[PDB]
């Protein structure tokens, strides 16, 4: 019945003014990409930074199991695009937000399916 | 002039010399390049490395296999692996490794001394950024070092496909004479200094298109002396210019042919194709790796 809740703990830590996880791995790119959220190669547009996925994944970075019965990571081995305004905390961003399964952009940060 | 390149390759004339080994004294030693905002040194360094590899004749087959030693960092992540995976065609199998634990975008990661690592399959490209901290404890003559360099020479001879390539990081004191000797078993070779780290004696020893036999006999003690002589007499201006043009960064998927071939079958026509970046010789079986684990009961 007991399973540690790391997402909740990071969100609470952040809201207390704790400093966001650093050393997220930012990539050099053209910044002329599709802007989709999670891609096989860096795809930042002019409003985004692209990062190596593992380094932006809370579970990867904290050495804890992934929330997924198979243990699969959505980010490792891919690149995550993060709005440049939020790139001070790529881990917080990927945790709090969600990817539209239709167009592949971040809901509210690219997704226009409304 | 060099400053708009990703870095500088050892000019041929320095390779042909017969210098004695001196101390390296770089006039910009320690200086720091100005990196684009928020970019780590190792992302810039590996980006310039890959931008330079783009100008060589690397074999790039379907189902390419790449292994990356020394991929960890004191940060617990793997910036060079992230650049390699960006550079390499999507789907390239990428394995990395390091003594200390780290999180990686590689398809598989092995934690341990590199001498514990074994692979059933051969590889088309080997990258190493291994560097031993103790090499900093400079207690004497600068002699050829063994350690992980001995592993790397064996690993190349045993598990690098014909036609495959290597980039192995060295410095003034982190080097090995047989590794230079082994550069003569490639169709071409150089020592490449990135422009972002031009103030360091670091270079990448690059062997391009492996032939499995000596094209050239190289005295590795002399060749490192030659490399230091070059660095000593050719100050390189720090530069991050090339980082601002990523339009042509991805390695082109050439679809290089892979054939298996017994030693009896490597004729001069084959050697010619190997040396041009047009052929890889290895089996195309499944990639299987392991790390040896020393078992002990301390109770
Ligand atoms: O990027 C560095 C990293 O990948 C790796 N490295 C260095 N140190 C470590 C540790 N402790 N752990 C893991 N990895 C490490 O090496 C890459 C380059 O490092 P750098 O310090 O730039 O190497 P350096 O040019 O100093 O060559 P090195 O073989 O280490 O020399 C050791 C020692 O020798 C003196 N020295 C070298 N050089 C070229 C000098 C020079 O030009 N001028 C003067 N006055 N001294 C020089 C130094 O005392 C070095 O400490
Ligand atoms: C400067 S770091 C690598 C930085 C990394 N390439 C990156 O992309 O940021 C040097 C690495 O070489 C590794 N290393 C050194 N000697 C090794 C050995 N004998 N076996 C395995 N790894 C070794 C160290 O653990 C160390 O992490
Ligand atoms: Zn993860
Ligand atoms: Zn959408």
């Amino acid at each position: 019945a007991f399973a540690v809740d790391a997402a909740k703990a990071y969100k609470d830590y952040l809201a207390s003014g704790g400093q966001p996880i650093t050393n997220c791995v930012k990539m050099l790119c053209t910044h002329t990409g599709t802007g989709q959220a999670i891609t096989v190669t860096p795809e930042a547009n002019m409003d985004q930074e692209s990062f190596g996925g593992a380094s932006c994944c809370l579970y990867c970075r904290c050495h804890i199991d992934h929330p997924n019965p198979k243990g699969f990571c959505d980010l490792k081995g891919k690149y995550v695009q993060i709005p440049t305004t939020c790139a001070n905390d790529p881990v917080g961003f990927t945790l709090k937000n969600t990817v539209c399964t239709v167009c592949g952009m971040w809901k509210g940060y690219g997704c226009s399916c409304d | 002039s060099q400053a708009w390149q990703p870095g500088v390759a050892m000019p041929n004339l320095y390779k042909m010399q017969r210098m004695l080994l001196e101390k390296c004294d770089l006039q910009n030693y320690g200086d720091s390049a100005t990196l684009p905002k928020g970019i780590m040194m190792n992302v810039a360094k590996y980006t310039q490395l890959c931008q330079y590899l783009n100008t060589l004749t690397l074999a790039v087959p379907y189902n390419m296999r790449v292994i990356h030693f020394g991929a960890g960092s004191d940060k617990g992540v793997a910036p060079g692996t992230a650049v390699l995976r960006q550079w390499l065609p999507t789907g390239t199998l990428l394995v990395d490794s390091d003594l200390n634990d780290f999180v990686s975008d590689a398809d598989s990661t092995l934690i341990g001394d590199c001498a514990t690592v074994h692979t059933a399959n051969k590889w088309d490209l080997i990258i190493s950024d291994m560097y031993d901290p103790k090499t900093k404890n400079v207690t004497k003559e600068n002699d050829s070092k063994e350690g992980f360099f001995t592993y790397i020479c064996g690993f190349i001879q045993q598990k690098l496909a014909l036609g495959g390539s290597v980039a192995i990081k060295i410095t003034e004191h982190s080097w090995n004479a047989d590794l230079y000797k082994l550069m003569g078993h490639f169709a071409w070779w150089t020592a490449f200094v990135t422009n972002v780290n031009a103030s360091s004696s670091e270079a990448f020893l690059i062997g391009c298109n492996y032939l499995g036999k000596p094209r050239e006999q190289i005295d590795g003690y002399v060749m490192h002396a030659n490399y230091i002589f070059w660095r000593n007499t050719n100050p390189i201006q720090l530069s991050s210019y090339s980082l601002f043009d990523m339009s042509k960064f991805p390695l082109k998927l050439r679809g290089t042919a892979v054939m298996s071939l017994k030693e009896g079958q490597i004729n001069d026509m084959i050697l010619s194709l190997l040396s041009k970046g047009r052929l890889i010789i290895r089996e195309n079986n499944r990639v299987v790796i392991s790390s040896d684990v020393l078992v002990n009961n301390e109770n």
